[PDB]
């Protein structure tokens, strides 16, 4: 239920790498569907390799699983001054073992110790089970694969782009178009 | 069961990697801003690294490693599961680390007092090698060269004979025969097909590669007799050993610094161009960026930016208190630096291009797994930065980089002027290279018992090296650990296997850049191939064996000494027509009491 400037995301000078996986950049303007979910949060330089449509490994297979048939889009940004720490940024967390693959915008919370092979396990992840949660010791002095990001989804009826507008000239025979109906004539201010 | 122990070493490579680094960044912090707040710091960062590292191996050890069969997991458990230390009996450790602080604090603070004035005493560095290296009365020389081993070396002896003991207990309770054979460890290839190798065969490969240095150490040596009768006349016969207080430092180890009484011709003067970069007001950024210039030449790749504002080239504005020793980091999170108090000198170029020849491989192989980012055996990690400063020193690169004039020449006697001085660095220490590792394996397995020891290091002297001692030893004295890398734990077959890999480097890449002449005129510059061939192996790291990266480089499934030969044929050239009257090779039995 709003217009979406989508364009002049895929415009500004911010970002770093911008991509869509079903639609044209140019296209985003054109589009209008009935609803769409953004999503947001914060990885790895070399790790945003990882998500696009369908791709395999950490994140892709444990955390967050793009399908290939991903009608949407991925934009990533550096993000050191902000989300960088000299103690390392450990507020971030991801996920490095589950069972099975992650089916496409599957998301898991819960936690269990992972057991890999075979064995009970009630905490102390001390032989053959682990605690599979991790976190991102982010730090401003990194090389640029393990710099922060900040990555953003679109997971492309209400939401049209936007409607351009001309001019409007008056007293000349002029084609035209009013919201949806088109014609050709003469405009004069009416009574 | 093997996803267990990938489960469980890819935890210690996502765990590790933090503690690595925040250890690393207290110790980068202390060497640039030296206070006791870093040092603590420091200590007390390093402390918690190494809780975790040696928690970790005790974890490691409960995966039976014949339940494997991936290679790369294999080598990671290897590399985690090993002991080393921790073996001993507590009591016993501490034991052995008292030793090692003891001859630790002898080597460091060894004062030789002057027998005309006993209120001038000299430590090693700032005084009693400084005699060594640019004094010429022999008698002051040999003063301090057998002061250094009774004032000092005679403290040491006690000392080595129980190392020697805790050591092999160490080495025996890991299942290594002697420390020796866990030294010689590094080299052994298990289970790859074909490029297998033993830690015996070390043995067996270095002592049949030596025997093809000897007939161009032999003409060297004669050569180097030859010059040392005029710099010190009577003292040495013409057919004898070399006295070894006349050797340039306090053992030896290198013959560089007799050039200036060795010098083929003293009468043209070899090539430098610290002066084009002081014309040109060159500083340690643009030193540091023509040798970037050099790398993207090649086509290797470039820095990752933070290089440039996260290393130190210069020492600072303040007065600070910092280190001016040249070390190459690797921090771990991708952090690649240098820190370095540099001059603008021609030296500090070749330095340039070597450190961040260093770099290009602490950079290449960032994408293997931690425990195998390192050198595919310890002679690999400093070959491929020498490379990178022999390149630069040639006056190829040095007039085609702007340094030397379009206008200036170089003629054949320029050429084995610098010859000589790459031969009594790189053939002279060959000898004791070899003989200094020889010594310890036969003294850790026990070849050579305690009342033989001073015997056997002199006969050796004097039939791998062509040197007699000065003044007589017995086994009251200890000469071996005298220096630093008998006292202070190190091994040293580093430095033979580099000094073999680095000129196979070169030549199969002066192949690739279709280089026209002699193999130390060679420049890897404005090629593909050179960067190409050289890049397969520099993205391997530990993470496939050095005994497969010589095939991938060179085409070699092993080392091998011909190319480093060839390097110096020109050399034997002129050798061969300037010692046809001399005594080739020594007499053994010769001395100078
Ligand atoms: C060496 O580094 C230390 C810490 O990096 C400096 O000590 C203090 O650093 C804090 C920053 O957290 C400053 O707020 C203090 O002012 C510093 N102390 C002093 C006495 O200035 C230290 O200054 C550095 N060394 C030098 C010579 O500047
Ligand atoms: C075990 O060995 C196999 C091959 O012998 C490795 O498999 C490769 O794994 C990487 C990523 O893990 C893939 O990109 C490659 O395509 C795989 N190769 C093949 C031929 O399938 C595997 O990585 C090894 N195990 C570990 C933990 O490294
Ligand atoms: C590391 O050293 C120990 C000896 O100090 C080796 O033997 C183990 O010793 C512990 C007590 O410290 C015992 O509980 C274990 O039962 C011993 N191991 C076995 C196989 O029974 C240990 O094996 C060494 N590590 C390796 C890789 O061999
Ligand atoms: C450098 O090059 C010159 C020219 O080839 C060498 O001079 C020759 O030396 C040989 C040996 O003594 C003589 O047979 C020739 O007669 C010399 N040439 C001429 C034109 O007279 C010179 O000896 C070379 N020096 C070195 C160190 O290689
Ligand atoms: C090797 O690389 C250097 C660096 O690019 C080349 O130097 C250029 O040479 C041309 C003509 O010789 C000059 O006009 C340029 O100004 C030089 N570039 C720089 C950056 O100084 C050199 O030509 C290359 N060698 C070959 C054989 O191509
Ligand atoms: C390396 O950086 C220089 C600018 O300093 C640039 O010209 C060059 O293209 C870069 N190297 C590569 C391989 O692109």
């Amino acid at each position: 239920n709003c217009v979406a400037d989508y364009s002049v995301l895929y415009n500004s000078a911010s970002f770093s790498t911008f991509k869509c996986y079903g639609v044209s950049p140019t296209k985003l303007n054109d589009l209008c569907f009935t609803n769409v979910y953004a999503d947001s949060f914060v990885i790895r330089g070399d790790e945003v390799r990882q998500i696009a449509p369908g791709q395999t490994g950490k994140i892709a297979d444990y955390n967050y699983k793009l399908p290939d048939d991903f009608t949407g889009c991925v934009i990533a940004w550096n993000s050191n001054n902000l989300d960088s720490k000299v103690g390392g940024n450990y507020n971030y967390l991801y996920r490095l073992f589950r069972k099975s693959n992650l089916k496409p915008f599957e998301r898991d919370i819960s936690t269990e110790i992972y057991q890999a092979g075979s064995t009970p396990c009630n905490g102390v992840e001390g032989f053959n089970c682990y605690f599979p949660l991790q976190s991102y010791g982010f730090q401003p002095t990194n090389g640029v694969g393990y710099q922060p990001y900040r990555v953003v989804v679109l997971s492309f009826a209400t939401v049209c782009g936007p409607k351009k507008s001309t001019n409007l000239v008056k007293n000349k025979c002029v084609n035209f178009n009013f919201n949806g109906l088109t014609g050709t004539g003469v405009l004069t201010e009416s009574n | 069961i093997e996803e267990q122990a990938k489960t469980f070493l890819d935890k210690f490579n996502h765990e590790a990697e933090d503690l690595f680094y925040q250890s690393s960044l207290a110790s980068w912090n202390y060497n640039t801003n030296i206070t006791e707040e870093n040092v603590q710091n420091m200590n007390n960062a390093g402390d918690k690294w190494s809780a975790f590292l040696k928690e970790q191996s005790t974890l490691a050890q409960m995966y039976p490693l014949q339940e494997i069969q991936n290679l790369t997991v294999k080598l990671q458990l290897q590399a985690l599961q090993q002991n080393g230390s921790s073996v001993l009996s507590e009591d016993k450790s501490k034991r052995l680390n008292t030793i090692l602080n003891t001859m630790s604090t002898i080597y460091s603070t060894g004062k030789v007092c002057n027998p005309d004035n006993p209120q001038e005493c000299l430590l090693l560095e700032p005084g009693l090698n400084e005699i060594m290296a640019n004094s010429l009365d022999y008698n002051e020389r040999l003063w301090a060269w057998e002061s250094w081993r009774s004032e000092v070396g005679k403290q040491l002896r006690p000392l080595y004979e129980e190392y020697v003991v805790l050591k092999n207990e160490m080495a025996r309770a890991n299942h290594y025969e002697d420390y020796g054979d866990y030294w010689r460890g590094d080299y052994e290839v298990n289970g790859v097909d074909g490029y297998d190798y033993s830690r015996g065969q070390l043995i067996e490969d270095v002592e049949h590669t030596f025997e093809e240095i000897k007939p161009l150490y032999e003409h060297l040596h004669a050569y180097v007799r030859a010059k040392l009768m005029n710099a010190y006349p009577s003292y040495i016969s013409p057919i004898g050993c070399l006295p070894a207080h006349l050797l340039g430092d306090m053992w030896g180890r290198f013959w560089t610094n007799l050039y200036s009484l060795t010098v083929p011709f003293g009468q043209k003067p070899n090539i430098d161009v610290t002066d084009a970069m002081v014309d040109q007001a060159w500083d340690a950024q643009r030193i540091f960026k023509e040798a970037e210039k050099f790398f993207v030449s090649v086509g290797l790749p470039n820095m990752t930016q933070g290089f440039w504002e996260n290393s130190m080239l210069t020492d600072p504005g303040n007065v600070q208190k910092a280190v001016c020793h040249p070390t190459a980091w690797d921090l771990g999170k991708g952090d690649f630096r240098i820190l370095m108090c540099t001059k603008v000198t021609m030296d500090d170029f070749l330095t340039a291009h070597h450190e961040m020849g260093h770099i290009q491989y602490d950079m290449a192989y960032a994408a293997q797994p931690f425990l195998l980012r390192n050198g595919a055996n310890e002679g690999f990690h400093e070959a491929v930065g020498e490379i990178m400063s022999l390149s630069a020193a040639t006056p190829k690169h040095l007039k085609s980089i702007g340094l030397l004039s379009p206008d200036f020449q170089e003629d054949n006697e320029t050429e084995i002027n610098f010859l000589l001085k790459q031969a009594l660095t790189i053939v002279g220490t060959l000898p004791f290279t070899y003989m200094l590792e020889k010594w310890r394996w036969m003294v850790f397995k026990g070849e050579i018992p305690k009342d033989q020891w001073m015997k056997k290091w002199w006969e050796m002297k004097r039939e791998i090296v062509g040197v007699v001692e000065p003044v007589p030893h017995d086994e009251t004295y200890c000469d071996p650990a005298s220096l630093f890398h008998v006292s202070n734990d190190y091994s040293f077959i580093r430095y033979y296997t580099r000094t073999l890999y680095q000129f196979q480097f070169q030549e199969a890449l002066c192949q690739a850049a279709k280089h026209e002449g002699p193999l130390h005129k060679c420049d890897i510059s404005n090629s593909t191939e050179a960067g190409q061939k050289l890049f397969n192996m520099l993205r391997l790291g530990k993470s496939e064996p050095w005994t497969l990266a010589l095939e991938n480089v060179v085409g070699a499934k092993n080392m091998n000494v011909r190319p480093l030969l060839n390097y110096f044929e020109p050399l034997f050239t002129w050798l061969k027509d300037q010692n046809k009257n001399s005594f080739v090779g020594w007499s053994t039995d010769w001395s100078p009491y």
